[PDB]
RNA sequence: UAAAUAUAGUUUAAAAACAUCAGAUUGUGAAUCUGACAACAGAGGCUUACGACCCCUUAUUUACC
């Protein structure tokens, strides 16, 4: 079992102790466009989170913010900035064994709920608890949480905001002073009436009446903070206006510690909003989160990125970053600690920084990292030139080679292909696909999402699909900006991820307008002849990526699970493979492809493992890649085992390779694969020692 | 000083403090520099009290009990004079050691890494570490190596000593054990050696770290061990136990008992009973 | 990365038993006597206290679809 629910039943109805000593206020995403905008309380007894968007399990995961503990997600508003990335955060609940976890939002949670079963399969296991705003005030051992429903001039119109009030903390009990007056002290003499005098409840001894708040220090209060999101100028009058508000705001004997605003710039700087903040009066502080916030997130991607940029900045390109008012405000950033309890103050210590300085000298100083580097460079950069020059495109960048879930270091399954310099596709969409883009390009993300022609989905695995539609709420604001007519986008997918999308459609927010789904069965060869309308939507698939063909298989893996080969019009085959064990049927479509795509979840002597996970190994998926014929095989979709780096075995020629996060793969660059495997075993030589470590520990242990 | 009364107030809380408590313990309290460490220093000194009350009560009663059954209530070849017998006849082999047995070292170049509370543990290992080599039938030539003179490892020794200390059979000196055996036949045993020790090797000097790391320094000795050209080895644990629980790093007296039965011809199976049982789930 | 665990002589259970060191010329219970050492991973917190409760580091064992 766990153990914090041992302590809690422990304290049976929250007895022996009074509030938590110690409740701060810290922001896990600061409110950027890849991260989005998420709030993170602490106290002793309990944890809170509020808005768990896109990619925000990744976070907490990397800054040591335990998971296992959380008590209540509240949600400011249903939408997938908000909501969405929700699903993983319940699978990890779920393997950490949580009884259960109480969802706070507006009423259309309990229809997301059923929804996300179509692809997640049945929730078992976690007690799933939706509590909405027309629910009773929720109390806990720490803080009492009041949900407010705002309404704008399912439901798209619905905004919640959530004003906390922490209980009040009994106040030290002084035995010195107790013993002075005549209260003895010691064994029972002491037990029974300790509790009164720690309770403010006035106590007779001795014909002697004493009042508890004498002898103890000042009882706290319960400092109150309020979580309040505006998504747009419609927002902005309800809030202003709002009956519950007053009640904390202008009142003196009801203070407001903090106020959270996860509103963008324009909504702040209207004059109406600008006086409600007011309003609260000069002793809250204000803390907005929104996409002004420059600061970096995922510290492990940038400084691995630095690290293996050294060894060639093509391949590995540097990851790049996305007015005066009244009153006055602090901008979120990322593990920024805002104290509620025993002190008010800004808790700056723990702010990460993102100095690369560090991240090269730190590669330099490996025992054998610059030595390889340095021999590399001069091999391959003074090296003879190719006879063939191949063109700049296609360019593949592997925006996340994970399996199950995000970790620091690789993210969920997702590449992007860049057929030409005005089309792209995508052949997966895991969830934080979006993040990933967006730190890739920085400035230019709307301009790879208005080249964004098709996206691929393998199956429905929440690893490979559940980052959809961030793309499509972002690719529909990038559209806009370019002022590009907004369109449909193709994507093909097994035909029940049609159900996922549509429970959300009718319960949750609108999404289906911005998909022209083609199902995965009508693209194989010789299949049936589907309606008019999916074979012109066919056709489209063609014409708008410029490719010759568009086929598809049955891989072995889950039900309804489906393979990709791209052939282009010069005569490059691109061949993609989801999560599959060996498979003929893939090695017959894939025949004489140009660059292969395929897992490599697990290492050798993991075959028995494979099977009942339905995946392939590195040997494995390798003699596919020979098997079909391919002039070069890519291997990512790894096991969280191998977080850096995969086991290298005796099998890797010159036509395979590794993946990594944010990595730009050309047909150019083939010949100079095999020529980086030595640097990379210097790099991650610390790493390479200790994975076959298991290994070796692993036979003995099944030999045992 | 404020610390006295500091101390009396916290009896006034029942923070766990002794009764009596001598000006020696107090400068220690006065070390702590965190309240923390005032607590749990505290909480050792009042459970010193309360196994030697609970023994004192325990021991006059041992004396009670003897001296009523004593008021109720031949041909010999030896005098019950043994405990004197052994003690010589260990002597004798000690003294045979130091001339022909095998060289063992402890190195004493931790106690800059060690706290007070782990330098007296230590010490309490290296008297059970020296003690069951002199009851072994071919006990080890031990050297206590970088012992500096006026350390507080030299000091402790000294005093669970007593007049014993200069009488012990042992070498103990300032030098490196570099300076004292071929750097081609030392080999310094850590847990964190990459290289697994399958034979014990007779003709080899084995050094063993008299460091008690309570708070875990791992590669201390390992980092030694590379400054210097000298070769590392570590048992095999995991080769043959089925370790489940506890941390690999064993106990002085442990490791020296595990030595001192592969240099009598034992095997693994018996030369690895002395690791602590709750360590593992059985051997193979 | 996450979840359970960690007894510095060894076990037991939630304080003991068996061991360790110094002294002993022991009349065969020395099967004892007089002393030494008694820290349940480490550190920092909370509380009148608690081995409770709460963060952080290392270590061990599992899982990572
Ligand atoms: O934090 C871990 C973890 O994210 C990953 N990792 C390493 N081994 C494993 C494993 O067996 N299973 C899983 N799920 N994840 C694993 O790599 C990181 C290793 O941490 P290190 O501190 O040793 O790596 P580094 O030297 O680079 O320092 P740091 O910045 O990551 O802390
Ligand atoms: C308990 S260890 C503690 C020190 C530990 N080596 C470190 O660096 O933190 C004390 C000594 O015992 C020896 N030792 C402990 N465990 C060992 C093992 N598993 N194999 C070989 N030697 C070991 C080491 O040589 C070490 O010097
Ligand atoms: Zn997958
Ligand atoms: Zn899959």
């Amino acid at each position: 079992p766990l153990r914090h629910l041992r302590t809690r039943e422990k304290r049976g109805p929250s007895g022996c102790s009074g509030g938590p000593n110690t409740v701060y206020l810290q922001v896990v995403a600061a409110g950027s466009r890849d991260s989005g905008a998420a709030l993170y309380v602490f106290s002793e007894f309990n944890r809170y989170l509020f808005n768990c968007g896109e990619g925000v399990q990744r976070l907490m995961q990397e800054h040591k913010l335990k998971v296992a503990r959380l008590d209540n997600i509240f949600l400011t508003r249903m939408h997938w900035s908000n909501v969405g990335g929700l699903s993983g955060m319940i699978l990890t609940l779920k393997e950490t064994g949580l009884p259960k976890c109480v969802l706070s939002g507006p009423p259309q949670l309990e229809k997301y709920l059923e929804a996300i079963k179509i692809f997640s399969g049945p929730l078992k296991g976690i007690e799933l608890a939706v509590r909405p705003h027309s629910a009773p005030e929720y109390e806990d051992e720490t803080m009492t949480v009041y949900q407010i429903p705002i309404h704008s001039e399912r439901d798209s119109s619905l905004v919640v905001a959530f004003i906390c009030k922490l209980h009040l903390k009994r106040g030290n009990f002084l035995v010195l002073k107790a013993k002075e007056m005549g209260l003895p002290v010691g064994t029972a003499a002491i037990a029974p009436i300790i509790a009164a005098v720690k309770d403010g409840k006035s106590i007779t001894h001795e014909g002697r009446e004493i009042l508890a708040e004498e002898l103890c220090t000042p009882p706290d209060p319960g400092a109150a903070f309020v979580v309040v999101e505006c998504p747009d100028e419609s927002f902005i009058q309800p809030i202003c206006e709002n009956a519950t508000f007053q009640r904390y705001q202008g009142k003196a004997d009801a203070p407001v510690a903090l106020v959270v605003h996860m509103a963008p710039a324009s909504v702040l700087v209207d004059s109406r909003y600008q006086q409600w903040m007011e309003r609260f009066g000069p002793d809250t502080q204000h803390l907005v989160l929104n996409e002004n916030c420059a600061s970096v997130h995922n510290l492990r991607s940038h400084k691995i990125q630095t690290q293996l940029n050294l060894i060639h900045p093509d391949i590995f390109p540097l990851l790049t970053s996305f007015p005066t008012l009244s009153v006055p405000m602090v901008q979120g950033e990322c593990l920024l600690k805002y104290q509620l309890r025993p002190r008010r103050e800004w808790q700056r210590d723990a702010i990460i920084t993102c100095n690369p300085e560090e991240f090269i000298v730190e590669a330099l100083q490996l025992p054998n990292f610059q030595q390889s580097v340095q021999e590399y460079r001069r091999s391959a950069q003074d090296g003879p030139a190719p006879a063939e020059k191949r063109s700049q495109y296609p360019e593949i960048i592997f925006l996340g080679t994970g399996s199950a879930i995000p970790m620091k270091i690789r993210n969920v399954s997702a590449t992007l292909v860049n057929i030409s310099p005005d089309t792209s596709l995508l052949l997966d969409c895991g969830e934080g696909t979006f993040g990933q883009l967006c730190r890739h390009y920085g400035d230019q993300v709307d301009r790879v999402l208005g080249t964004l022609a098709a996206v691929f989905v393998s199956h429905l695995h929440a690893d490979h699909h559940t980052g959809l539609p961030s793309i499509l709420l972002q690719r529909e604001r990038a559209l806009a900006s370019l002022g590009k007519p907004l369109h449909p986008l193709l994507v093909v997918a097994p035909n029940q991820l049609k159900a996922w999308l549509q429970q959300y459609h009718n319960q949750c927010q609108e999404v289906l307008h911005h998909i022209s789904m083609i199902p995965a069965k009508c693209l194989q060869e010789g299949a049936e002849i589907s309606s008019p309308a999916v074979e012109r939507l066919i056709s489209s698939l063609l014409r708008t990526c410029d490719l010759e063909e568009f086929q598809t298989c049955l891989v072995r893996h889950c039900k309804h699970a489906f393979g990709c080969a791209l052939v282009h019009t010069s005569g490059w085959k691109v061949v993609y493979s989801g999560d599959t064990m060996p498979c003929e049927a893939l090695v017959r479509m894939g025949k004489d492809a140009t660059l292969l795509i395929h897992e490599a979840t697990l290492e050798d002597g993991l075959e028995e493992e494979a099977v009942e996970k339905t995946h392939s190994t590195t040997s494995q998926a390798i003699s596919v890649g020979m098997r079909m014929n391919a002039e070069f095989i890519m291997l990512n979709h790894f096991s969280q085992r191998y977080a850096k780096v995969p086991l290298f075995s005796p099998n890797f020629s010159e036509k395979v390779g590794v993946a990594f996060d944010h990595m730009k793969v050309c047909f150019g660059d083939f010949p100079t694969m095999p020529k980086l495997i030595p640097p990379l075993k210097a790099l991650f030589a610390g790493d390479i020692e200790e994975m076959e470590e298991r290994r070796e520990k692993r036979e003995l242990r099944q030999v045992r | 000083a404020a610390t006295r009364e500091f101390i009396e107030m916290w009896r006034l809380l029942g923070r766990e403090v002794p009764e009596h408590i001598t000006e020696e313990e107090l400068k220690t309290l006065m070390e702590c520099v965190s309240n923390t460490a005032k607590k749990k220093y505290l909480k050792y000194l009042y459970t010193k009290e309360k196994v030697k009350k609970a023994r004192q009560i325990k021991k006059e009663m041992k004396a009670a009990a003897r001296e009523e059954a004593k008021n109720i209530k031949k041909n010999f070849l030896f005098l019950r004079l043994w405990d004197r017998n052994m003690d010589i006849a260990m002597g004798w082999k000690g003294a045979q050691a130091m001339q022909f047995g095998q060289p063992l070292v402890f190195d004493m170049a931790y106690e800059n890494y060690m706290k007070r509370k782990e330098l007296q543990n230590t010490v309490s290992q290296l008297l059970e570490s020296e003690g069951w080599n002199r009851r072994n039938v071919d006990p080890f030539h031990i050297y206590f190596c970088n012992l500096k003179i006026d350390g507080a490892l030299h000091r402790e020794l000294v005093k669970r000593y007593q007049e014993k200390w200069d009488k012990l059979l042992l070498t103990s000196t300032e030098k490196s054990h570099v300076d004292l055996f071929p750097k081609d036949s030392i080999i310094y045993l850590t847990a964190d050696s990459p290289n697994v020790m399958t034979t014990f090797r007779h003709d080899k000097v084995y050094v063993i770290g008299s460091f008690v790391d309570k708070s875990m320094q791992p590669g201390t000795s390992l980092a030694k061990a590379k400054r210097l050209n000298l070769a590392t080895e570590c048992l095999p644990l995991d080769k043959y136990l089925q370790w489940e629980i506890g941390n690999k790093n064993l106990t002085l007296d442990q490791m020296i008992r595990i030595l001192l039965c592969l240099k009598n011809n034992g095997n693994w199976q018996e030369a690895l009973q002395f690791v602590p049982k709750r360590k593992h789930t059985g051997f193979l």
